RNA sequence: CUGGUGACUAUAGCAAGGAGGUCACACCUGUUCCCAUGCCGAACACAGAAGUUAAGCUCCUUAGCGUCGAUGGUAGUCGAACUUACGUUCCGCUAGAGUAGAACGUUGCCAGG
RNA sequence: CGGAUUGUAGUCUGCAACUCGACUACAUGAAGCUGGAAUCGCUAGUAAUCGUAGAUCAGCAUGCUACGGUGAAUACGUUCC
RNA sequence: CUGGGGCGGUCGCCUCCUAAAAGGUAACGGAGGCGCUCAAAGGUUCCCUCAGAAUGGUUGGAAAUCAUUCAUAGAGUGUAAAGGCAUAAGGGAGCUUGACUGCGAGACCUACAAGUCGAGCAGGGUCGAAAGACGGACUUAGUGAUCCGGUGGUUCCGCAUG
RNA sequence: UUAUUGGAGGUAGAGCACUGUUUGGACGAGGGGCCCCGGGUUACCGAAUUCAGACAAACUCCGAAUGCCAAUUAAUU
RNA sequence: GCGGGGUGGAGCAGUCAGGUAGCUCGUCGGGCUCAUAACCCGAAGGUCGUAGGUUCAAAUCCUGCCCCCGCAA
């Protein structure tokens, strides 16, 4: 790792507050900080998943 | 009967003595045609000699030139004196020695292929005689 | 390309030929060569 | 001009003057010189065939 | 993924120095190699396939806990006191295909030091 | 025609035989790239030539099956 | 023959104009810099397609009524479509930026052939384009200027002198293509009979005061 | 260390009883991840290469390799020496950081995440992704910009297996 | 026997299978200072030895690829004698390909056991 | 600004609104910054503009016919078409 | 010059083949290049090893770039061809100017004039820790006699002496 | 001059190990004309691979006889 | 076989010296007109024969190929 051409890199703290899935990495944001999807919030990785004949025969 | 490129279309002449350095041993078919003497066939020579096999026989009937005309040949224009140069393309050439196989043929009678491969001599400048295999 | 004459800096003595681009080397081109009267290496620019 | 230092007694109007009377004498010099050539190659050429 | 033999790429290079550099009784050559754990060292002349000298980092009084470079700087010690009898006072540095720059470059040190002067 | 010339011819090959007694900076072998390699007491030149340094003997040797060599040996 | 080489052709990449009511207003600039009233406090509008000119003597303050439009907006009223290309008075390029390729690329997105085709037109050959931007004459420091703010995507051009090192048969291609462009241009020049084919707006500042009427006589 | 201590104990033995391997040093491990961005824009326009060149530094914490052309072809337009983009390697603590930061955060930011291929490995063990909204990633702020480039990863590995890439990708928390 | 390092035309190699390890060598633990990578301690280099024979390394077997390779015979050929024939006859050398076969290295110096 | 186009959901008529009615609500929101060569109408409650009504008609009008509201500019004058 | 002369072509140099396994060898015999280039594409020290195919992968021959495996040379070697180079003569990086001065045993080729190679000595040095390499480039073409004149330098003469 | 030894060199021959040429097969790599997104074809087969047989002054994995260059050798001249 | 050429439908520039393909007539739509022509307003129509390289850039330079014109044969 030379000395002036990385960019500042420290410990940063990741949260998927839809479940508060809190994790710990390291990236370039500058250490509390969001997530939105996750793994234990998106439809595959939580295995959940949210016709016109229903429609007509509503009617 | 052609090439289709050739890196030197103006060679040297091939040599004419010593014998085959191959295509002696009936190889495909079941009889062949084997030159007794040496001199130069020709494309000319070649699909004449392959037509008068293929009528001689009919659609049952299966050949294999065996020789092609690598080497070139020249010939100047006509009325020039000497030199200046070496002359234009008329012709490519196969050599061929005594021993080799110019024709063999497979899907016949002795009989009928004695009778082709006979009609087919009497257009190359060769002696030939008939070829069955061996052991 | 051209023809290039060097020369000392200390006396004057040109004491070396050679050729040089004028478009990539166009500039008054100065490198360090033998003097045979210093008998010393010294610094010969052009001329 | 390309280094060539022309020079010229009078003012810019006899700049402009001399200059056009320069380049209309090169240039009738020149459809000279290709009417000539042009008209000797094809001497050449018949005299050839002949 | 296939892994990488260091010491076949290190022999490869030796070879590119040996190329050049060969050696003589008159003035023998000074072998080195290395691993992961310590060095071997050897003083030869390649007319004939007559190692003159040797000094090791393994069976030895030079042996200790340290295989700090320090180790290396005693292997080149040993070699020059064990060879300056021998009446060889001058000689070719094997780099080894190594480069110079540590243990390498102590042990030269070391040796140069130690009347073994090139 | 379009053809017709050739160049000059630079006298190519060995100068000194085998077994042969050579003087220093004598040429054995004038060549056009490694032809043969240099061995003892020879030295190769700017093109590729093949010149003892010392006198001595010539030897053709070999180098590995498409390679060979010329070593100028001392003699008493 | 002489190889004569082609002649200058400029360019402006486009122009989508709009040529819509107005392009600027501005109210009672109070022209000064310390204890000098450079112009009286005035207004002006500039609209769809105008070839504004100005015409003043030295050290009236042409430079800085332009540099107030440039920048800042003390009794100025300005809109989000023109986009200024600012030609000085002075350089404005960078001096040994180490290619007239770099310092114009800077501030235009274009292609590679085209900029050194609109150079070559220009006359700044394949090997010139890489020439630094202090070794340059001064004509051709212009004309790299002038590529430069032209590239650069604008619709409006505020060219302080303009026309000024460059040569006579460049000066012409100049006037011809702001004749005909189809936006609108603000700039100084001394030249009337330059400003003759050019002008629809012409201006002049004089004794502290100013004043402004329409096309030439 | 998180990943990596997962990967020491409750990978290694989940696969090793799984494989029955003769001992741990058969255990297959990443050497690397590889970026690239492979864009031949740069013909065109120089910008496009060192846009890309500066987000690639922003992802991957550290200053990408330019890569270029070895030969030449007169389609694109493309020689020798010039640069069609950039290339990223990384190995270590950044490996696991990046792997992480894709897995539990940008690959559940797909539109349409319906797993991912399980075909794409060359035929040793080894993986890429394919990827096509480089501004998954957070600090791109795509609001100044919005040529996406897609991209490209390269996961490569010490298994010899195909099936053990995918059980070692699994035991990682990829599809 | 292991390791280091030279020598010999791969008869030495490639390939497959199998085997061994804290005394070597290896992988291996990390970037701590020297040092270093158009970016990364991957490499280079260094402080190391918790850990493993998986791999590299080395050893055993096999003749599938490669390499080497007779005898005999042949093409060719210096020379000679006849003749002009796309040649023959006598002598001497002598291929190439192939066939049988060889071979899954051998030594020399040094430190260890 | 404009309100085309398209999507969904609805209302009325009717024997039934795919081809092929009108209308509504929501969503979308195109072209268009006052038009080249040419060219039309109009001399006063006119032109211009804003609404309304009716026949045909189950239903469908930017059309046709008819009504009022606001309300000009200019006509030198006959040289030219 | 020339299978009469003439036209056409050529005239000097470099590399292949003809050329008959030393070398040399002709023709209006066959194929191609040269009249330059490079302040690094030189010197040196370190390190690296290609092209191409299969496979995986966004803008898709997945030919751009990437990753792996295969691959001993089919790449590259400024530029013709041949001979060579992968123990690098090829590709990168750091420092430099030996692309130096005076010479030169002995050799090749050779009618002559010229051309080529050249250890080694001395001087004064770049690089390398040192050994040691270095009097241009992987080699072979990339040139032009004398007279004449121009420019610079000089412990050289200078029509009695200066 | 011969005998002996050694050596450089790539010819005749032979061979296809590269360079180019070439026959007949087995597959094919996927295109193309034509029919209805995909799928067909008494067809080119650009190719790749492979079996067998063949060509070469400017191809050679190989390689003679002769000729040549020498030798601290012997003989005849 | 040698020598010149191939740029919207026709005829010509531009190639020498590489830098955004141009001129006249024509074609198409619309205008004027009782209708047509002329005339006025707009618009299309050019991988510069083709296929390869060099170049950041090719009508342009280099290569190769298919035609066209003369000569010859
Ligand atoms: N920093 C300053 N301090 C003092 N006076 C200044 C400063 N800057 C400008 N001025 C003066 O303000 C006036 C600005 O003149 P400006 O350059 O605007 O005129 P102009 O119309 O361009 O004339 P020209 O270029 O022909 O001289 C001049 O008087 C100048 O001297
Ligand atoms: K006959
Ligand atoms: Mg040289
Ligand atoms: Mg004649
Ligand atoms: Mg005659
Ligand atoms: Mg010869
Ligand atoms: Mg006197
Ligand atoms: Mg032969
Ligand atoms: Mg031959
Ligand atoms: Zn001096």
């Amino acid at each position: 790792m030379k000395q002036g051409i990385h960019p500042e890199y420290h410990q940063v703290i990741f949260l998927d507050t839809t479940t508060n899935f809190k994790f710990l990495s390291g990236s370039t944001k500058t250490p509390v900080i969001r997530l939105d999807i996750s793994s234990d919030s998106h439809p595959f990785y939580t295995g959940r998943q949210k016709g016109r004949v229903e429609r007509f025969n509503k009617k | 009967l052609l090439p289709k490129r050739v890196k030197y279309r103006r060679q040297h002449r091939p040599k004419t003595t010593g014998r085959s350095k191959g295509g002696n041993y009936v190889t495909f078919g079941e009889f062949g045609l084997q030159a007794t003497t040496t001199s130069w066939i020709t494309s000319r020579q070649i699909e004449s000699a392959r037509i008068a096999m293929t009528r001689y026989m009919k659609r049952g009937g299966k050949v294999w030139i065996k020789i092609f005309p690598h080497t070139p040949y020249t010939k100047k224009p006509l009325e020039v004196r000497m030199g200046a140069g070496k002359g234009a393309v008329e012709g490519w050439i196969a050599v061929v020695k005594p021993g080799r196989i110019l024709f063999e043929v497979a899907g016949v009678s002795e009989e009928v292929a004695r009778e082709a491969l006979r009609l087919a001599s009497h257009k190359l400048p060769v002696k030939t005689k008939f070829v069955k295999r061996e052991e | 390309r051209v023809n290039v004459t060097l020369a000392c800096t200390e006396c004057g003595d040109r004491n070396y030929i050679t050729t040089k681009n004028k478009r990539n080397n166009p500039e008054r081109v100065e490198m360090k060569k033998f003097c045979s009267r210093e008998n010393k290496q010294t610094l010969h620019r052009e001329t | 001009d390309e280094g060539r230092i022309t020079e010229y007694k009078g003012n810019y109007s006899n700049y402009v003057e001399q200059k056009e009377l320069e380049r209309h004498r090169e240039e009738l010099e020149y459809e000279k010189y290709e009417k000539e050539k042009k008209r000797l190659e094809k001497a050449i050429n018949i005299k050839e065939q002949k | 993924i296939s892994k990488i033999d260091k010491n076949k790429v290190r022999l490869k290079r030796h070879a590119r120095v040996r190329t050049n550099l060969s050696g003589t009784a008159e003035k023998p050559r000074l072998n080195v190699y290395r691993s992961n754990k310590h060095i071997y060292a050897q003083i030869i002349d390649d007319n004939k396939g007559v190692t003159l000298a040797q000094a090791s980092s393994k069976d030895s009084d030079i042996a200790t806990t340290a295989t700090k470079v320090e180790l290396a700087t005693k292997v080149g010690e040993a070699i020059a006191k064990k060879a300056a009898d021998k009446g060889i006072k001058e000689i070719v540095f094997d780099r080894g295909g190594y480069l110079y720059h540590g243990r390498v470059k102590a042990l030269a040190e070391a040796a140069r030091e130690s009347g073994l002067e090139f | 025609t379009k053809n017709g010339r050739d160049s000059e011819s630079k006298r190519l090959g060995a100068k000194r035989a085998d077994g042969q007694f050579v003087t220093g900076g004598s040429i054995l072998y004038r060549q056009r790239g490694t032809k043969i390699y240099p061995g003892e007491n020879v030295g190769r030149g700017g093109d590729d030539t093949l010149f003892a340094k010392i006198d001595g003997v010539v030897k053709f040797e070999r180098k590995g099956r498409d390679k060979k060599q010329v070593s100028v040996y001392a003699v008493a | 023959k002489r190889n004569e080489l082609p002649p200058l052709k400029m360019d402006l990449v486009n122009l989508e104009s709009v040529k819509n009511r107005t392009i600027i207003r501005g109210e009672d600039v109070s022209g000064t810099i310390e204890g000098r009233v450079l112009w009286k406090a005035k207004s002006f509008s500039i609209r769809g397609g105008d070839k504004m000119a100005i015409i003043g003597s030295n050290g009236t303050g042409k430079t800085t009524f332009i540099k107030k439009i440039v920048h800042g907006n003390p009794g100025i009223s300005l809109s989000p479509s023109v986009k200024i290309g600012y030609f000085s008075q002075k350089i404005d390029t960078l001096e040994l930026d180490k290619s007239i390729l770099e310092n114009v690329q800077s501030s235009s997105q274009q292609n590679e052939t085209l900029i050194r085709t609109i150079l070559a037109r220009m006359h700044f050959f394949r090997d010139d384009v890489y020439k630094p931007i202090s070794v340059l004459s001064g004509g051709e420091r212009v004309k790299v200027a002038l590529t430069k703010v032209f590239l650069s995507e604008v619709n409006t051009l505020v060219l302080d002198q303009p026309t000024n090192f460059l040569d006579m048969e460049a000066i012409e291609a100049f006037e011809s293509l702001l004749k005909e462009y189809n936006g609108s241009i603000i700039f100084v020049s001394h030249d009337r009979k330059f400003i003759e084919k050019v002008a629809t707006r012409i201006m002049t500042i004089d004794n502290k005061e100013i004043k402004i009427f329409d096309g030439t006589y | 260390n998180r990943l990596k201590e997962k990967f020491n104990t409750e990978v290694t033995e989940n696969l090793m009883k799984k494989f029955n391997y003769s001992s741990v040093m058969e255990v297959p491990k990443i050497d690397k991840i590889v970026v690239n961005m492979g864009v031949g824009d740069a013909v065109q326009n120089s910008k496009v290469l060192d846009n890309a060149v500066e987000e690639l530094e922003l992802i991957t914490g550290q200053k990408p390799l330019v890569t270029k052309a070895k030969k030449s072809i007169a389609t694109f337009r493309l020689r020798e020496g010039m640069p069609i983009g950039a290339k990223v390697t990384l190995r270590g603590e950044r490996m696991y950081e990046f792997l992480d930061k894709l897995i539990s955060v940008s690959l559940p930011r797909v539109r349409d995440f319906q797993g991912v291929s399980k075909k794409a490995f060359d035929g040793r063990g080894n993986y890429t992704l394919g990827v096509k909204e480089q501004l998954i990633f957070p600090e791109i702020d795509y609001d100044k910009v919005s040529k996406v480039r897609g991209m490209d990863i390269v996961i490569v590995t010490t298994a010899n297996t195909d099936e053990e890439a995918r059980e070692l990708l699994a035991n990682f928390g990829m599809p």
